């Protein structure tokens, strides 16, 4: 039960509509792009700095 | 065979600073001349701040001249106590330790007639600690 | 090369251990408490 | 904007492109980073590439220490996406 | 392991053989009076120059050597050389300011700076990188 | 028979059908607009700035959000900690916008169960019995005081409490794990352990006790039936399956004392909960969990992950990514 | 550090702290020592 | 409430009152002040602050009706007013005297709601200020008036709620990957909400000293300000905007 | 590609030892390697699109993310009202009713 | 009393514990010390700027 | 961070941050100039290394512009590292740190 | 002076003797009957010997 495919088209459709839903999908691109290339090393994540998703400042 | 030791036998991993004492010399000078000339250096600095807080008893802006005593005379008493304890003798030592301390009382009399809002009281504290800056530099040489 | 510190860190420890059940078991020895 | 087609200007490469690029770019480069990027960024150059070597406030030593690194300069069309976090940027190590 | 230590002592390419002893005193020393603003080779309130192996290369005295970095810690300048960055900067020049380079010699400013080197060639893509490496 | 003394024998008195006694003069008005301001600002609600960087999140049931999305969003960081009613408003919507619903909520909630415990205390008194069952509702009133109230208190805004929503709550852990590393926390693991351990002994006694009756009832019909309410006799018998536990594990590791047992009920999950309200706490003043961050080294000096460095790079992947733009220096609150 | 007389006793005060912590301790073994009458 | 009556107060008055973004007045007539040829000038101290929020909506959209600015009511907080917008006077086109932007708090990022529920953010600026003024005298009359240009609200990388930026960002729906695996003519081509366009427009001001002093301080007057608002980074159109409040600034001679 | 494990994928390209050579980047800004910093050109091969090969630098982008799917194709989704997240097969709707009846 | 005592026995043992680990190059902060500052705040030591001689 | 930009020549106010508010200087929201950021929340501050730049409407933008004395960056640049974030085993940092440091405050 | 520092080494071997043996004597059936200036001549030289080490102290 990953996502609410109604608030993901509306989200697509208004880039000013936000819950904590929302802020809850970008946390989980955060912990599946940091933590893929030591968690599961056999699959060479070779993940630049540049691709994963970082927020601003830090 | 895994080398072990005990409370002690100071490896890579061992915490211990019982072994690992200072070979050379203390590099830094504790009391040189550069260091001496930057006390000079903020003498002249402060003594320029306190000049300019005539103006702004003048102006009746409180946060000023009770900001600018703050602001680059921070470090005052730091260097006023360095340069009293770089002084060779000792009853030439007491001239400087006294207007030292009758700077101190009168700068924060100032500070008491800067929170309460008196004009016609911070006037002569400014003028006392100003002439006791100007004591302070020839009791120091 | 000897440590020297917690030599005497740990014979110190051996002191106060010998304190609270050095009360105690004379006193469960004599009986008193 | 989506597609930009001055990225491989912005750092990682030579050719830093100065209207545009950022503070710490130029990093890379020796006897470039603190106060003589000051007047870079600051009345930045948006004429050419050889406008940055007739810019004023520099001394004749930092201007010849623009002139070692002259082909790793260009001049972009100034966006103005980039030229507002020239000096910060929100990018920390 | 742990065999070559191997670091270079001025330029032109002459090195050095810093020792067991140098490189447990070198990590004692840097932490507790450098890793508190140097957890890992970054900076944490000057981070767009650090401690990499490339970036302590690109200044006006490359700092590359130990021999430009014992002259670091005696005398600070900043990133191109022109102005004396001391009183931002912990050094034995201004160590009335600093009290923690207030006692320590010149002989363990040579193991500070012998860990600076030793650190890329053990942990090369963490010492220096961001949290990316952590 | 004073003016008085007939209205303070009525607010004490037993005969109603709710207590509503002198803790109940304060947490029935405070529940009651904790309640009447949860009620409406989760239907209709409008979108609130709550990190002060105006850009508003819609929580509300009139804005979208189904409910495991919608949630009584927390006020704007740039108000603060700073007290903000709605008379220090300049309009009843710009009191909407900063998200004054959550402080008025939050403030009148924990004003209502701290005399909901009062309250769990005064009919103990009015019905003469012993009277630690308000002790025993300080472990949820401490865990609410600690996400609502004293992480406010530690990390400086109200926008850090908990959200009061479903969705929410989810966003409030998932934040506090990135900053605080609660999951190798010495205090939250004791509370996972008087949650599991709390949920594995009501699993436990109330097996053993409904195991072990004595069937004063019928085969078809149910077996409650057999306990007529009010009577005398015990309907199981404790020896019964104390002698079953003693063939389980051993004789001597369960307690055929049902007092002693039953108070052992009323230990390990309350004093569980009361380290964890301690350790969130604790936390919110930034006193974080276990960090063995590259501890394991070789001889060389090559950093060796270890376990705790994937739970890092989790916890690092949603500290780069909580708080997206709100962020303009590269060390967080620090 | 400590003054350069006392500077020896410097392992005798590292566990002086620690006492507080066997002073109720103390109480378990004297209760243990009676038989917890 | 002039500038001598304000320094005097010390901060832990002042803080939390409301005071410390009021503008302050004067109280002067019968003066002047001369801009020589010659001589450089600066403005400093220029607070700028508005009042009355008012966005130009439609009421019959089709003929037959004006744009009437519906009047609205301020949503953030008391942040709104501008504060010491310092900049070179001494400029003169064959007369007037203009002054250019240098720097200060340029810009305060308000929202303010229209009747309806809807919330309107805009960037209130005079970034690149250039003001001209007919003659050489100051005060009493003589109304400055230039453009500026406003930059948007949200920069290049401001992240939004999927994660999509201009500078920064991701460049696709992610969260809709069956979408994007279409190949002809539905790859997310129904979003240009996802390419973000960093737009500069700009705003025109027009403000009247209405007082003056000889010696310094020298407006406290008032301004109107036409601007447009925030356009979420090119995805909504943008509204008109027209503030009107109080501003008031300080001449010294340089 | 992807894998099944994930749900979003950074779109990086890789040669046959593995090491990366362009990756459409998050961050624009000093980006070491891009798609049109490196130049990367499609030359499409069979299908719809035989031999119609492009180096237009934002029409490369559009055709590399829709290929870490596995495979490029024309779904026609205005027929049953398509809302763009992939559903499950029978062969995995089948194995949740089962082993949680089971 | 005898707990009056145990509460100055703490005072009398955790501030011959943090004189004894005392290292005077760094602050009174880094090195957890939690009487130290309570006896800096009442001027014992302290001098100009916030060192302690 | 205030310091170091406009020490690279930037005009620390007109800083435009990237959510269109204050990046290093902001506006309270009972109207004071304070720092922006995240420490917008953290804005009744009174310390003693600040308040010589603070004037009557919060931090005056001509004390900051001019005198901003290098003591004040050695206790900013000390107090952004010895802030009161730590660990329960003794490790400074924002609980994702590697472990070189035992500071908790 | 190294006569001050076998003085306070005296007072931990004295109070050693002193910590453990006064709860001895008091909790004891007897002993405390016959023996209060056993306890206050060995409580009189350790706070006699506190003095001695104090006043040394200044020289
Ligand atoms: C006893 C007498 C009590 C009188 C209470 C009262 O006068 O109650 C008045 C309040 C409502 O006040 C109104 O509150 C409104 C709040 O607007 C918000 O809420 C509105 C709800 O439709 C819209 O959604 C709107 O877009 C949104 O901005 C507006 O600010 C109005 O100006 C204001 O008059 O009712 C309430 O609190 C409801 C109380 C339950
Ligand atoms: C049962 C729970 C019931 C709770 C009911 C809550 C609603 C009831 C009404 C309010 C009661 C207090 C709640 C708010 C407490 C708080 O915000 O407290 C915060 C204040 C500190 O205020 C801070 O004070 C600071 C002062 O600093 C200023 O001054 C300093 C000195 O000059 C510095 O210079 C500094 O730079 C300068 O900014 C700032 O102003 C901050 O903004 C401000 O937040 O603490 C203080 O006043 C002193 C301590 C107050 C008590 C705190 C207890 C918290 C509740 C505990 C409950 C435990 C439950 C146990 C189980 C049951
Ligand atoms: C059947 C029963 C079975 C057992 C179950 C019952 C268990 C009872 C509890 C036992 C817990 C203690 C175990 C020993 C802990 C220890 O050895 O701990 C080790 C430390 C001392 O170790 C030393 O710790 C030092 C820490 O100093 C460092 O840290 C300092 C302050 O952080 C400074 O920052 C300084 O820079 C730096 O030197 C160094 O790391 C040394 O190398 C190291 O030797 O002991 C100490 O301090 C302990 C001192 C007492 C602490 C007092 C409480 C303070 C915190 C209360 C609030 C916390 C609430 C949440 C908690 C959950
Ligand atoms: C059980 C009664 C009760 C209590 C204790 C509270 C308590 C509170 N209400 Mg509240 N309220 C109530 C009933 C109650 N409410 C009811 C019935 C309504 C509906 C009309 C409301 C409607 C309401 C609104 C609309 C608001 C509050 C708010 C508040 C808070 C501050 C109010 C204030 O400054 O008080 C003033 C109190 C005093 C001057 C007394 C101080 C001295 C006494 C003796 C206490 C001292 C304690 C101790 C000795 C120290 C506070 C938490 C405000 C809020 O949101 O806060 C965040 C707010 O805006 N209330
Ligand atoms: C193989 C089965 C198994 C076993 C033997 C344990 C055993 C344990 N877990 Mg664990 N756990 C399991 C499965 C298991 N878990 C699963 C499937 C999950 C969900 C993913 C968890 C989630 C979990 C968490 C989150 C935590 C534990 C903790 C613990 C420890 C104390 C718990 C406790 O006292 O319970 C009560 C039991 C009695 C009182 C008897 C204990 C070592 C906690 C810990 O760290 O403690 C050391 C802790 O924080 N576990
Ligand atoms: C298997 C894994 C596992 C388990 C068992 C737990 C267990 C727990 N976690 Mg935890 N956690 C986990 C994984 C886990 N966690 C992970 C992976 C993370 C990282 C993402 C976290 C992050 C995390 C955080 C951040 C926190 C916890 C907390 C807690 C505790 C919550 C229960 C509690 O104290 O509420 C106690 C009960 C209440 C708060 C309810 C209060 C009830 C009030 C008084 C009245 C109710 C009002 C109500 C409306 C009236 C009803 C209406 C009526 C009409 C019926 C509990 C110990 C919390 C904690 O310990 O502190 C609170 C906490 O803050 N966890
Ligand atoms: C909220 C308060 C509630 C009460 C909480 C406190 C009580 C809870 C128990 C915690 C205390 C446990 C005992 C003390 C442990 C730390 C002592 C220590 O080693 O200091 C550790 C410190 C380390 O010294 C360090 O030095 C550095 C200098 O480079 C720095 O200055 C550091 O700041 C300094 O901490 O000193 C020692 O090394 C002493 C070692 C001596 C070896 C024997 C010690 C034996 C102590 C334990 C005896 C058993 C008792 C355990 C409890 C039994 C019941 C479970
Ligand atoms: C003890 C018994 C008390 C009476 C019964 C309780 C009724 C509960 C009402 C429901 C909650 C309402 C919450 C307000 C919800 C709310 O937020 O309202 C806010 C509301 C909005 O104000 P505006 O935004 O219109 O402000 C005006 C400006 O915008 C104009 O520029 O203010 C009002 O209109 C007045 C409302 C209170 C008027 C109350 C009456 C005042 C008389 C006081 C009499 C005291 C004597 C009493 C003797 C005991
Ligand atoms: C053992 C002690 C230290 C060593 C070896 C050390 C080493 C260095 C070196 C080599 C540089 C580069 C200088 C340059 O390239 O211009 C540097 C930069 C810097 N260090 Fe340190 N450092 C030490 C202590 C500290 C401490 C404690 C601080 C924190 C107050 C600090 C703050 C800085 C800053 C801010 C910079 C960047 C300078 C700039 O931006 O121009 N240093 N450090
Ligand atoms: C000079 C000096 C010194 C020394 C000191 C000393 C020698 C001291 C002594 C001290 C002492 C000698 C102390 C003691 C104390 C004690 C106490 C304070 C006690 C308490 C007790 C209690 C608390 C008890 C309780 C109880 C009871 C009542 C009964 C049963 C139970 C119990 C056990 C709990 C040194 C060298 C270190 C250093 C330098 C300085
Ligand atoms: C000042 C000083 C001193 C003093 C000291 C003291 C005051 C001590 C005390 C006290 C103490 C030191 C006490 C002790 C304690 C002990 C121990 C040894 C611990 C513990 C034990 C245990 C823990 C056990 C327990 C148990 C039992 C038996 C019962 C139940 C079960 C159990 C197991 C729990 C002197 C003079 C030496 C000199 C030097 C310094
Ligand atoms: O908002 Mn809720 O939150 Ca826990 O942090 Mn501080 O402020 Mn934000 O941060 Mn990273
Ligand atoms: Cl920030
Ligand atoms: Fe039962």
């Amino acid at each position: 039960a990953y996502d609410f495919v109604s608030q993901e088209l509306r989200a697509a459709e208004d880039p000013e509509f936000e819950t904590f839903y929302t802020k809850n999908i970008l946390l989980n691109e955060g912990i599946r792009a940091w933590m893929a290339a030591q968690d599961q090393p056999h699959e060479n994540f070779i993940f630049p700095e540049e691709v994963l998703p970082r927020g601003n400042a830090l | 065979a895994p080398k072990q030791s005990f409370f002690g036998g100071s490896s890579a991993s061992s915490p211990f600073v019982y072994n690992m004492k200072q070979t050379g010399e203390i590099l830094y000078k504790p009391l040189n001349d550069e260091d001496l000339q930057f006390h000079k250096n903020v003498l002249e600095k402060s003594r320029g701040e306190l000049d300019r807080t005539s103006e702004q008893i003048a102006r009746k802006s409180w946060d000023d001249m009770r900001g600018v005593i703050r602001n680059q005379m921070y470090n005052m008493r730091h260097s006023q106590l360095r340069l009293i304890e770089s002084v060779e003798s000792a009853e030439k030592q007491k001239a400087a330790k006294k207007n030292y301390n009758d700077l101190k009382k009168s700068l924060e009399e100032m500070d008491l007639a800067a929170r309460n809002k008196k004009q016609e009281d911070a006037r002569k504290f400014r003028a006392s600690a100003l002439k006791a800056f100007d004591s302070f530099t020839t009791s120091v040489g | 090369m000897i440590n020297w510190q917690v030599i005497g860190q740990l014979v110190s420890l051996a002191i106060i251990v010998l304190v609270g059940p050095a009360v105690i078991f004379l006193l469960a020895f004599k009986k008193g408490n | 904007e989506m597609e930009y087609e001055g990225v491989m200007y912005l750092g990682g490469s030579d050719k830093i492109d100065v209207n545009n690029a950022n503070i710490r770019a130029y990093t890379k480069y020796p006897g470039m980073y603190p106060n003589i990027a000051r007047e870079i960024v600051k009345n930045g150059p948006f004429e050419s590439v050889d406008d940055v070597l007739k810019i004023e406030t520099l001394t004749a030593t930092q201007k010849s220490v623009v002139e070692k690194y002259k082909n790793n300069l260009i001049a972009l069309p100034s966006r103005p996406e980039y030229v507002i976090d020239k000096l910060n940027n929100g990018l920390y190590r | 392991d742990d065999i070559t230590r191997t670091i270079p002592l001025e330029a032109s390419g002459t090195t050095i053989t810093l020792t067991p002893e140098q490189v447990k005193r070198g990590k004692r020393l840097f932490n507790s009076s450098c890793a508190i603003c140097h957890n890992g080779g970054i900076t944490k309130t000057n981070p767009n120059v650090g401690l990499d192996p490339e970036s302590l290369s690109l200044a006006t005295p490359p700092r590359d050597n130990v021999n430009s970095l014992i002259d670091y810690m005696k005398d600070p300048t900043s990133y191109d050389g022109s102005e004396s960055i001391a009183e931002i900067h912990p050094s034995i020049k201004s160590a009335d300011i600093f009290p923690k380079m207030r006692s320590l010699s010149d002989d363990d400013l040579f193991a500070i700076a012998g860990h600076i080197l030793i650190q890329p060639k053990v942990a090369s893509e963490k010492w220096g990188g961001g949290k990316i490496y952590y | 028979a004073s003016l008085w003394e007939r209205f303070c024998s009525w607010v004490t008195s037993t005969e109603n059908r709710l207590y509503i006694g002198w803790f109940g003069v304060l947490m029935i008005p405070t529940l009651l607009t904790a309640t009447s301001v949860f009620i409406i600002a989760f239907v209709a609600a409008p979108p609130v700035d709550i990190d002060g960087i105006r850009e508003p999140v819609a929580g509300s049931l009139l804005y979208g959000n189904n409910i495991i999305s919608g949630a009584v969003i927390p006020s704007s960081a740039a108000i603060g900690i700073h007290f903000y009613p709605i008379w220090e408003a300049a309009s009843l919507d710009e009191w909407l916008y900063n998200g004054g619903c959550y402080p008025l909520i939050v403030l009148h909630f924990l004003l209502g169960v701290a005399c909901y415990m009062g309250r769990e205390w005064e009919l103990s008194y009015r019905l003469g019995m012993r009277p630690w069952i308000a002790v025993a509702f300080s472990a949820p009133v401490a865990a609410a005081t600690a996400v609502f109230l004293i992480y406010p208190i530690g990390q400086g805004s109200f926008s850090d409490g908990m959200p009061l929503g479903i969705s929410g709550t989810f966003n409030f852990m998932i934040v506090f794990q990135a900053e605080h590393n609660i999951l190798m926390h010495p205090f939250h693991q004791l509370g996972v352990a008087g949650v599991f351990g709390g949920s594995l002994f009501s699993a436990m006694h109330g097996s053993l006790v409904t195991s072990s009756l004595i069937r004063e009832t019928t085969e078809n019909e149910s077996a409650n039936y057999g306990y007529k309410f009010g009577q005398e006799e015990e309907t199981y018998n404790i020896v019964a399956a104390h002698g079953y536990f003693g063939r389980l594990i051993f004789q001597y590791a369960s307690f055929n004392n049902s007092r002693s047992l039953h108070f052992f009920l009323g230990l390990w999950p309350v004093v569980g909960i009361w380290l964890t309200s301690i350790s969130v706490s604790t936390m919110a003043f930034n006193l974080n969990g276990f960090n063995f961050n590259q501890s394991v080294v070789d001889s060389q000096g090559r950093v060796i992950n270890t376990w705790a460095d994937i739970i890092n790079r989790a916890n690092l992947g949603m500290e780069v990514m909580h708080e997206r733009n709100a962020h303009n220096f590269p060390l967080d609150l620090a | 550090a400590l003054p350069e007389a006392y500077s020896i006793f410097k392992p005798l005060v590292d566990i002086l702290p620690v006492i507080p912590v066997f002073f109720l301790l103390l109480a378990f073994v004297w209760q243990a020592a009676i038989g917890f009458r | 409430f002039t500038e001598e009556d304000f320094r005097q107060l010390s901060y832990e008055q002042v803080k939390g009152t409301g005071l410390a973004n009021r503008c302050p007045e004067v109280d002067g007539t019968k003066g002047s002040i001369k801009i020589e040829k010659g001589k450089k000038y600066k403005i400093v101290d220029m607070c700028i602050e508005p009042k009355s929020f008012q966005v130009e909506d439609e009421v019959g959209k089709g003929k037959q009706a004006r744009k009437e600015f519906v009047d609205t009511k301020l949503m953030t907080r008391a942040t709104y007013t501008l504060t010491g917008i310092e900049g070179p006077l001494t400029v003169n086109a064959n007369g007037d005297l203009e002054f250019q932007e240098k720097d200060g708090i340029d810009y305060a990022a308000t929202t303010v709601q229209l009747p309806g529920g809807e919330r309107v953010p805009f960037l209130f600026t005079v970034k690149e200020l250039v003001a001209t003024a007919k003659g050489d005298s100051i005060g009493s009359g003589t109304e400055f008036g230039g453009e500026f240009t406003v930059p948007s609200y949200r920069t290049g990388l401001f992240l939004d709620p999927k994660g999509r930026g201009g500078v920064t960002g991701y460049d696709m729906a992610v969260a809709l990957p069956g979408m994007m695996a279409d190949g002809a003519e539905g790859q997310d081509e129904l979003f240009k909400e996802t390419n973000k366009v960093f737009q500069v427009t700009k705003g025109e001001i027009e403000m009247g000293v209405q007082k003056v002093d000889p010696s310094t301080n020298e407006i406290a007057g008032v301004f109107v300000s036409e601007q447009l608002t925030d356009t979420d980074m090119g995805a909504k159109a943008p509204k008109n905007i027209l503030l009107k409040g109080v501003f008031y600034a300080r001449i010294v001679e340089e | 590609r992807m894998p099944a494990f994930f749900e979003t994928f950074p779109v990086i390209l890789v040669d046959q030892d593995g090491i990366i050579r362009a990756d459409i980047p998050f961050r624009r800004a000093e980006s070491k390697y891009s798609i049109e910093q490196v130049g990367v050109t499609i030359d499409f091969y069979g299908g719809k699109l035989n031999g119609q090969s492009f180096t237009d630098a934002p029409t490369v982008k559009k055709y590399a993310r829709k290929a870490q799917l596995g495979e490029v194709f024309e779904f026609d989704r205005t027929t049953l009202e398509s809302d763009g997240v992939f559903r499950s097969s029978p062969r995995g709707w089948y194995t949740f009713g089962h082993a949680n009846f089971a | 009393v005898a707990h009056a005592g145990i509460m100055v026995f703490w005072c009398g043992a955790m501030t011959l514990f943090e004189v004894a680990h005392f290292i005077p190059e760094k602050p009174l902060y880094e090195q957890g010390f939690i009487l130290l500052p309570h006896l800096a705040t009442l001027g014992w030591g302290v001098g100009p700027g916030g060192e302690i001689v | 961070f205030l310091v170091r930009d406009q020490r690279l020549g930037a005009n620390v106010a007109s800083a435009q941050g990237p959510t269109g508010l204050g990046k290093y200087l902001m506006r309270s929201p009972s109207g004071e100039i304070i720092f922006g950021g995240e420490t917008m929340r953290f804005w009744d501050l009174r310390a003693p290394w600040l308040e010589p730049l603070r004037g009557p409407n919060g931090l005056d933008l001509n004390k900051i512009k001019n005198d901003i004395q290098p003591w004040q960056e050695r206790r900013a640049a000390e107090y952004m590292t010895h802030a009161p974030l730590g660990s329960l085993n003794s490790v400074g940092g924002v609980a994702t740190e590697i472990n070189s440091v035992n500071y908790v405050s | 002076v190294t006569a001050l520092q076998i003085l306070v080494f005296a007072l931990t071997i004295l109070s050693t003797i002193l910590v453990v043996s006064i709860p001895v004597i008091l909790a004891s059936p007897g002993q405390w009957e016959q023996s209060k200036n056993l306890v206050f001549t060995g409580a009189g030289v350790w706070s006699g010997l506190v003095i001695v080490t104090g006043l040394l102290n200044s020289f």
